């Protein structure tokens, strides 16, 4: 792909995504995600082999169902309302369908299927953008469509993908399906408190997003898509490792680190309403996230796995491109806990 | 060559100037007719309304006769919260009348070509 | 979530086609025109959780207006007791109705 | 919701203008030349009372102008008006265009005999002004008492007690 | 009294149609310089209706590995949609009367390609499935450009109403203010009906019988007689388009005559190029639309869209 | 100066459809700019009557208006008649 | 109502046509006069095998063509609005679209059909 | 009850969707495809939305036939199916008829909540306008207003078009 293609791609996927956080009608909300998808669709497939293709036709089917699911629900609201404007969605069965469309744009359980094997089939770049940037634009609706949002369903797809972000991440060898079950996982985490406070859902994105990003950096800086290949780095570069082995830490949400900021702050806000069976059953169940994390760490940083002869030959060389956000990213992802109150900011 | 090109230029520069003339008379003749139009209207309007109030006041005498033997029927109820006038949904003006009425009233104009 | 940026910078990026009472082609006028400006009327600047209750009247008159469902069943009772007091046979219908009428201009 | 005044059937009652749409489109400027008065006089009450039922007498007042000025015409031009309207009656668009002989003719009669003169191209169309006793309606939409408003927010900004009173965090 | 409109409409077109097939054999006998039919009937005039005879009591066959109902399917909607294309076209006045002519008459003349299409998938061979083939990319090829030629000729006409054409020319003929736009959409109703030199769906030379060729006696007629009827009415919306003839409303007669003889014209026009050039390679008309008529089109467009702006020339009828 | 009069000649003598297509685009895109007829055919759009026009209350103090459709105030069109 | 009826008799007409057609004449079919025409020789494979397009990537441009077709239509109503420099100025922006999407798929080899 | 002219249309939609819906073969697919689009043309005309009628039945037919070209290259087999030629085509076939004349006799002769609402006929020719004004046709207005109003429309519309361009080329080439 030429660069000036694939930067006017990227261009025109962030343009899908602003044009739906600056929206005030319905039609173009729908058109940024058109547009977001349309340029989406090229970028999955930049390294053509079937792997992606496959990926990309997988990815495709399930926005573009979620698209039309999206438009009737507007065209329902519509009909009951003559109301372009996004807002309290006046009509029940078009905001029932409103939030089955946005979870599965998002992911959420039981629409989750896709997300491992998209990751999966795709670079670790494209990887990056899908996890990181995509859930912009279904979170902001969401967001802004909170106050009508039917508790019960939101919860109950929430919980749902609480538990199998853990149980299938339980499962992976392969990196990236672990990468997909933990944003499965912290999906639901967002979408728990939507109901009864953005804020935290804006703060536990921003977290997400932080940690994610430093994740998938360190993971392209080490050439490691799967555990083994991964086994091999503290024989090239130990301090990656050790890099990699605290921001697993505090993605599994261990104090003093910065992933339990969020979940700590949720616990607070659902324990504000009266909310206490929930945030108990969600906390115990991310131990299973933090399970995983704690078997990759023990394979990359905790124990030497042993090498191979040739890796002597790349001793001789250094990395030639140089990532200039990660060293903040990891920073950001560790050690920002003794600044929660700055969430005041956010609202 | 030179001609060819020469002659086609002429022959669409000529059209062109004829083109502006008819329009411009054209534009002329259409503003002719929309102000016969405009003055005509207000008599129109007159005999619309008076129309459609006849029609309203039979289909409500019709009703007061119709609907006396249920019990709880008040005649001419109006189904507003304001009391201010409401543009008739023409299955009230013509929901007693034959079905010839009715479909010359809904698909008249549409139908002829 | 959203960035106000046209209120920011006052573009009018789309709100010319959020509400059928805005500024139509020609000063064609919606079906519902006036129901709509009283709704909005009734619930500017004191935010949805008040409005939801006290516009009340005036969005039930709106969607009243929009979807005419009271119209249908009131007229639908009239034509059903007219029916059976036809076939009972005590109707006695006019010659209006039955198309006989002296139509006026 | 309470019951809807309607008027009745013998007040609904007036002399009835019984021309076709061709004699009306003939003499539609001139008709409109002469009887502006009383048209603008029922326009404004129709767009400022929003209800039929409040410019009845308008209306009436409008159908006796027109009666009027058709019976004049009757008096002094029935023949010239009889082959122009005949004429724009056999276009089927009811063009002006193709029938100018017969208009002039119309147009030299109505003059002669009544001084009128017809008008030029978008006098009709123009914005006038009308004098009117009536009252201007104060309420015309009906519209309810509004709602009033969330107060104001008021006074000077003066920093958190104690800070953000968050947990464990003295400030 | 509209049934017998319909009538008088669509009998004396299929007559037409019978005596432009003598009509073209003819002309195509002596500008090879031969005669052509002049044996059965005198010159040749009872030789359509021998023709028609013997097509319908001849057997028709159903071939065993055709798909029967798009089989029968497909030549019936040819005909059909061929007499309907016919009821909005002014001569000068219309049977049916519509707002936007034009537009009905683009969307039947796209609806007519699935009679080849289906015609050529149903008979279940090889030839047959070629040239429904070259029918898709034909109509891939001609579509957009025609559809913007229309919209460019329309704008100055202010309006999609056929009989409007009537009084935008009233003084002047529209092709001498758009003789390129009639240029290349000439030749797109060539290559919309089928026509040599883009007469590559049936393909004689190359596909034997191409989308037909399975097709035999009454069902191969009523493709005939499908074909040459629209290439009577496209020619007839040519001359509405492009040479507008003068219409006295107490004289419809003379607008009748005129328009039927400037169709004429353009109709032996169409035999006199059959008989004329070689035909063109299918990729060669894709290229020949795409590459040449689709930048001129698209600025003469612009050019159309800004000159009435410029010399304050828009028409009526918003 | 001198390479592009080179570069239009070849393009002429080898893609002539696009130079012609080119130099109408062009034309088209920027004559409009410099001709004095667009706003007449703005104010031949504005003096199109489509809806009816609505009177003015007489509050007296409005010299502007006119009090009947042939009164000398108000709007002309004897600009329209001499185009 | 008048456009139906017209339909229906069209459509009428050319079923009565293939009714005739179909029972008038004499019949004699049998199985060698039934199978499909390949010039005298029986055919190798069959005709609902898979067969190439060389210009699918032109079938998916004039999809994607076809829409502003639809852009455009509403034209001759647009020219009668009274900002007329804003209306000129979209369509030539459209139109101006248009032809860059064609320019780049013609530089970039995207009409040649595949060998 | 007006000669059902609009329940018969939409009826006829339904069964066209029906049609291509239970995916008989991309063939005979696209014919329900473009029965749907000339039914739904007539029933958006018979509304008084006749640019709107014709361009969707242009825009389909466009569709279908390239749709067509695709089937022939990439979607065939020896034998295609048709309704009657494999169970699960005709069970599903026959399950959307039923569907449709169960919630059509469920809607008729009574007046319940299917999904969202009730209904009770009456025909679709109660809640039209009697609105008698205009030289203009009101959808044409509100269709050319887009070069108007609705530049931003026009923006986003041509640039993804462009995109779109762009992306087919750039998902086709390969490598
Ligand atoms: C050169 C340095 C310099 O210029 O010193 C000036 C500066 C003078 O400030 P000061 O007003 O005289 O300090 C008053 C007392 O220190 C006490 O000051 P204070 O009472 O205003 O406390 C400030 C306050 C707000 O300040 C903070 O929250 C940030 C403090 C960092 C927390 C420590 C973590 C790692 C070290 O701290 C807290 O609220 C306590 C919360 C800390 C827990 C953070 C949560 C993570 C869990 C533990 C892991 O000295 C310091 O900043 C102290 C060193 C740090
Ligand atoms: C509940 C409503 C159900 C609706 C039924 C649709 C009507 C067709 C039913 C009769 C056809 C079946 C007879 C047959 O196959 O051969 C008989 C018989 C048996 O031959 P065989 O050699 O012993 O064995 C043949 C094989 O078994 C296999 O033979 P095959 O390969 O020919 O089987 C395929 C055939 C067999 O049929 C089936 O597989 C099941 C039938 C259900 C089809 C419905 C699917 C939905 C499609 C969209 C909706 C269509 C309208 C429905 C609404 C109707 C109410 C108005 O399916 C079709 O081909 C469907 C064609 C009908 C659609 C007509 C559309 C016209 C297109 C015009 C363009 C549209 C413009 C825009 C609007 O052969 C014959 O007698 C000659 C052929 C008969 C053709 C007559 C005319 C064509 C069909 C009538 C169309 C009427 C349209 C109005
Ligand atoms: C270069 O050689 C060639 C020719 O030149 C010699 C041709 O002519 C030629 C064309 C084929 C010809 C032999 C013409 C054949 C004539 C038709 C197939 C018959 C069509 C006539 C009827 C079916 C029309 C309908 C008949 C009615 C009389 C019409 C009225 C309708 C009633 C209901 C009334 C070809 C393909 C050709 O290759
Ligand atoms: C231009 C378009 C409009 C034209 C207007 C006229 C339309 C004409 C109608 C279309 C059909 C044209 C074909 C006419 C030929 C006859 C075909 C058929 O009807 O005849 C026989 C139909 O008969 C059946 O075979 C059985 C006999 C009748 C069946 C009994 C049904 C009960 C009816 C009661 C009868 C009692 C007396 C009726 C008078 C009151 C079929 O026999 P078959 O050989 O296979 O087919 C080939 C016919 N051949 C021999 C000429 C070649
Ligand atoms: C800060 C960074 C700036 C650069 C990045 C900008 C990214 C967005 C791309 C373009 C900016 C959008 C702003 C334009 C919004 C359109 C509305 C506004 O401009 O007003 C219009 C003014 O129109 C002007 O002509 C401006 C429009 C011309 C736009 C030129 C095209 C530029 C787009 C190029 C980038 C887009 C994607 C790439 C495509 C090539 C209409 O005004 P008017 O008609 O009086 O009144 C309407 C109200 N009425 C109907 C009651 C009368
Ligand atoms: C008096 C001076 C006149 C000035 C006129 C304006 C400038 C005129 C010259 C500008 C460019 C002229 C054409 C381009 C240069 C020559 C053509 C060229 O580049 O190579 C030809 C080559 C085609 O040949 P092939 O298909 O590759 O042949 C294969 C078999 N051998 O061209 C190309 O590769 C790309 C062609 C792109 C066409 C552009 C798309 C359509 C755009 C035109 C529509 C209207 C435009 C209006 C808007 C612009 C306004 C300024
Ligand atoms: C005269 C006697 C009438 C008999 C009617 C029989 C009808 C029938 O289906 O028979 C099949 C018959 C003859 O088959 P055989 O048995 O081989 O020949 C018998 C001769 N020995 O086959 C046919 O001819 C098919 C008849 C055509 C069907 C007519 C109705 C179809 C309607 C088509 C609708 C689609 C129109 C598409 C265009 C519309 C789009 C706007
Ligand atoms: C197939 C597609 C049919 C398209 C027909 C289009 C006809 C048309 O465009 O004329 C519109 C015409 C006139 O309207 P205007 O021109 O806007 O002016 C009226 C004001 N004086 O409107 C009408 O009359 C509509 C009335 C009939 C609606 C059309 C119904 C046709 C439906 C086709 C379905 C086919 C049958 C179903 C089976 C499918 C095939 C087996
Ligand atoms: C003052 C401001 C005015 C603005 C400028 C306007 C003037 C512009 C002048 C130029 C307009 C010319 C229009 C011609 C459009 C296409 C011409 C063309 O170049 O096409 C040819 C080919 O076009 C054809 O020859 C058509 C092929 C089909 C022929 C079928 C029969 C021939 C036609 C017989 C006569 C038809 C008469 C047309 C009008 C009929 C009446 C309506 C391209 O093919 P090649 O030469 O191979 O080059 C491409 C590779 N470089």
């Amino acid at each position: 792909m030429n660069p000036i293609i694939y930067t006017t791609l990227i261009m025109t996927v962030m343009s899908g995504t602003m044009l739906v956080m600056i929206s005030s009608h319905w039609l173009l909300i729908w058109i940024g995600f058109e547009m977001n998808l349309l340029a989406m669709i090229p970028v999955l497939m930049k390294n053509f082999n079937p792997r992606a293709t496959e990926a990309a036709t997988k990815y495709f089917l399930t926005q573009a169902t979620a698209s039309m699911m999206l438009m009737m629900a507007i065209i329902i609201n519509l009909l009951y309302s003559g109301q372009w404007t996004i807002t309290k969605m006046f009509n029940p069965v078009a905001m029932t369908m409103m939030t089955m469309a946005l979870a599965m744009k998002l992911g959420l359980s039981p629409f989750h299927f896709w997300v491992p094997e998209v990751t999966q089939g795709i670079s670790l770049q494209a990887g990056l953008l899908l996890l990181t940037w995509q859930k912009l634009a279904p979170l902001s609706v969401l967001c802004q469509i909170s106050q009508s949002i039917n508790p019960n369903l939101m919860l109950t797809m929430a919980m749902l993908s609480i538990l199998i972000g853990g149980w299938g991440g339980l499962n992976q060898t392969q990196l990236r399906k672990i990468m997909a079950y933990s944003s499965i996982a912290h999906m639901g985490w967002m979408t728990a408190v939507l109901p009864y406070n953005t804020t935290m859902t804006i703060l536990n994105l921003l977290i997400y997003i932080t940690m994610t990003l430093a994740m998938f950096m360190l993971l392209i800086h080490s050439s490691a898509t799967t555990t083994l290949s991964l086994s091999h780095t503290w024989n090239k570069m130990p301090v990656i490792t050790s890099l990699m082995m605290v921001t697993l830490l505090s993605m599994g949400g261990l104090p003093p680190l910065s992933g339990f900021m969020p979940k700590w702050m949720i616990i607070q806000e659902m324990t504000k309403n009266e909310s206490i069976i929930m945030p108990t059953l969600m906390a115990m169940t991310a131990l299973l996230n933090l399970y995983f994390y704690m078997r990759l760490a023990y394979s990359s940083s905790l124990t030497m796995f042993p090498s191979t002869n040739n890796m002597k030959m790349k001793w001789q060389f250094e990395h030639t491109k140089q990532m200039k956000l990660l060293p903040t990213m990891i920073v950001l992802s560790t050690l920002v806990l003794p600044m929660t109150p700055a969430l005041s900011s956010l609202n | 060559g030179y001609s060819m090109f020469a002659v086609g230029i002429g022959t669409l520069l000529f059209g062109y100037w004829s083109m502006m003339k008819w329009n411009r008379e054209r534009r002329r003749l259409q503003i002719e007719d929309f102000e016969a139009r405009i003055a005509l209207m207000p008599l129109f309007q007159a005999e619309k309304d008076r129309r459609v109030l006849q029609m309203l006041r039979e289909n409500l005498e019709e009703e007061a006769i119709i609907m006396k033997d249920v019990p709880d029927w008040k005649v001419g109820e109006s189904v507003f919260h304001t009391t201010r006038w409401v543009t008739p949904m023409m299955g009230e003006l013509y929901g007693l009348r034959t079905n010839e009425e009715i479909l010359s009233a809904t698909y008249g104009f549409i139908w002829y070509t | 979530p959203f960035f106000d940026v046209q209120k920011r910078l006052g573009l009018d990026l789309d709100r010319w086609m959020t509400i059928q009472s805005a500024e139509q082609p020609h000063k064609i006028p919606g079906r519902c025109h006036a129901f709509e400006k009283e709704w909005i009327e009734c619930a500017h600047g004191i935010g949805g959780i008040r409005a939801e209750k006290e516009c009340k009247i005036e969005f039930d008159d709106f969607v009243e207006c929009l979807l005419r469902q009271k119209t249908m069943k009131r007229l639908s009772a009239i034509k059903r007791q007219r029916d059976k007091l036809i076939k009972e046979g005590k109707y006695t219908p006019p010659p209006h109705h039955l198309g006989k009428e002296d139509p006026r201009p | 919701p309470g019951i809807v005044e309607l008027p009745t059937l013998e007040d609904l009652k007036v002399q009835e203008v019984k021309v076709s749409s061709s004699v009306l489109k003939a003499a539609a400027h001139h008709y409109g030349a002469q009887c502006d008065k009383p048209n603008k006089e029922f326009m404004l009450c129709r767009w400022e009372e929003k209800d039929p039922r409040r410019c009845l007498e308008e209306g009436k007042l409008v159908n006796q102008c027109a009666l009027d000025f058709f019976r004049q015409i009757k008096r002094h031009c029935a023949e010239p008006f009889t082959e122009y309207w005949t004429c724009i009656d056999y276009s089927g668009l009811q063009l002006f265009r193709h029938c100018r002989k017969q208009q002039a003719k119309f147009d030299e009669c109505v003059l002669d005999k009544l001084g009128w003169v017809r008008p030029d191209l978008g006098e009709l169309s123009k914005v006038t002004k009308v004098k009117t006793d009536r009252p201007l309606p104060e309420n015309p939409y009906h519209s309810r008492a509004r709602p009033e408003p969330n107060p104001e927010a008021e006074g000077d900004l003066k920093p958190a007690k104690h800070g953000s009173r968050l947990f464990f965090w003295t400030m | 009294m509209f049934m017998i409109n319909i009538l008088s409409l669509i009998i004396p077109i299929l007559l037409a149609v019978a005596f432009l097939t003598l009509v073209e054999r003819k002309v195509l006998g002596y500008m090879q310089l031969r005669k052509g039919p002049n044996v059965v009937g005198p010159y040749g005039l009872l030789q359509p209706i021998a023709d028609a005879l013997k097509l319908f009591t001849k057997e028709p066959l159903r071939p065993a590995t055709s798909s029967i109902s798009m089989f029968i399917i497909a030549p019936i909607l040819a005909l059909s949609l061929a007499l309907t294309m016919w009821v909005p076209l002014p001569m000068p006045y219309p049977l049916i009367n519509m707002n936007l002519g034009v537009l009905f008459m683009l969307a039947m003349s796209s609806l007519a390609v699935y009679s080849i299409l289906w015609s050529g998938w149903a008979s279940n061979s090889k030839y047959a499935l070629i040239g429904a083939l070259r029918a898709v990319a034909q109509t891939i090829s001609y579509e957009v450009t025609l559809a913007i030629i229309l919209l460019s000729v329309l704008l100055m006409n202010g309006s999609y109403t056929l009989s409007t054409l009537i009084t935008t020319q009233e003084h002047i003929w529209m092709i001498f203010t758009s003789w390129p736009l009639a240029m290349m959409w000439f030749i797109s109703t060539l290559a919309e009906t089928n026509r040599a030199p883009f007469d590559l769906t049936e393909g004689e030379s190359e596909l034997v019988s191409g989308f037909n060729v399975e097709y035999a006696a009454g069902p191969f007629a009523m493709f005939f007689m499908a074909e040459y009827a629209n290439i009577i009415m496209m020619n007839a919306f040519t001359a509405i388009l492009f040479l507008g003839a003068s219409h006295d409303p107490h004289t419809p007669e003379l607008y009748t005559i005129n328009f039927v003889l400037k169709t004429l014209a353009l109709t032996i026009t169409f035999l006199w190029i059959r008989a004329s050039y070689p035909r063109f390679r299918y990729d060669q008309l894709m290229h020949l639309l795409w590459k040449s008529f689709l930048p001129l089109t698209l600025a003469l467009c612009m050019w159309h869209i800004s000159l009435p702006i410029m010399t304050a020339s828009i028409p009526p009828q918003s | 100066a001198g390479r592009i009069a080179s570069f239009l000649k070849n393009a002429w003598a080898k893609e002539p459809v696009l130079v012609a297509s080119f130099a109408i685009g062009g034309l088209a895109i920027i004559l409009p700019s410099l001709s004095p007829y667009t706003n007449y055919a703005i104010r031949i759009n504005r003096a199109t009557p489509y809806n009816y026009p609505v009177p003015l209350r007489d509050d007296g103090n409005m010299p502007d208006v006119p009090s009947h459709p042939q009164d000398p105030q108000g709007p002309s069109l004897e600009w329209l008649k001499n185009l | 109502m008048n456009i139906m009826l017209t339909l229906l008799t069209n459509v009428t007409l050319a079923s009565l046509l293939v009714l005739i057609a179909f029972w008038l004449p004499q019949l004699n079919a049998y199985s060698e006069k039934t199978s499909p025409y390949e010039c005298g020789f029986d055919p190798m494979g069959s005709a609902r095998l898979p067969f190439s397009m060389k210009f699918f990537l032109v079938a998916i441009t004039f999809l994607l063509f076809d829409l502003e077709i639809a852009l455009l239509l509403p034209l001759p109503w647009a020219s009668q609005t009274n900002n007329l420099k804003t209306m000129l100025t979209m369509a030539l922006f459209l139109l101006i679209l248009l032809a860059a999407s064609l320019a780049y798929e013609w530089t970039q080899k995207g009409l040649e059909w595949a060998e | 009850m007006t000669m059902y002219i609009a329940f018969i249309l939409s009826t006829i939609f339904v069964i066209g969707f029906v049609g291509f819906s239970s995916k008989p073969s991309p063939i005979y697919g696209g014919l329900g495809l473009i029965v749907s689009g000339g039914v739904g043309c007539g029933i958006v005309l018979n509304f008084g939305g006749s640019f709107l009628g014709l361009m969707v039945f242009l825009i389909y037919l466009g569709g279908m036939l390239v749709v067509f070209g695709y089937t022939t290259a990439m979607a065939t087999e020896m034998y295609p199916e048709v309704w009657v030629s494999n169970k699960t085509v005709f069970g599903a076939f026959v399950s959307g008829l039923m569907m449709e004349f169960c919630m059509v006799y469920y809607a008729l002769k009574e007046e319940e909540v299917e999904i969202i609402f009730k209904f009770n006929g009456l025909g679709d020719w109660v809640i039209y306008d009697t609105g008698d004004s205009g030289f203009f046709s009101e959808e044409a207005m509100g269709i050319a207003a887009l070069y108007s109003y609705g530049t931003w429309l026009v923006i986003v519309t041509g640039w993804s078009l462009l995109i779109g361009v762009v992306v087919i080329m750039e998902i086709t080439r390969g490598n």
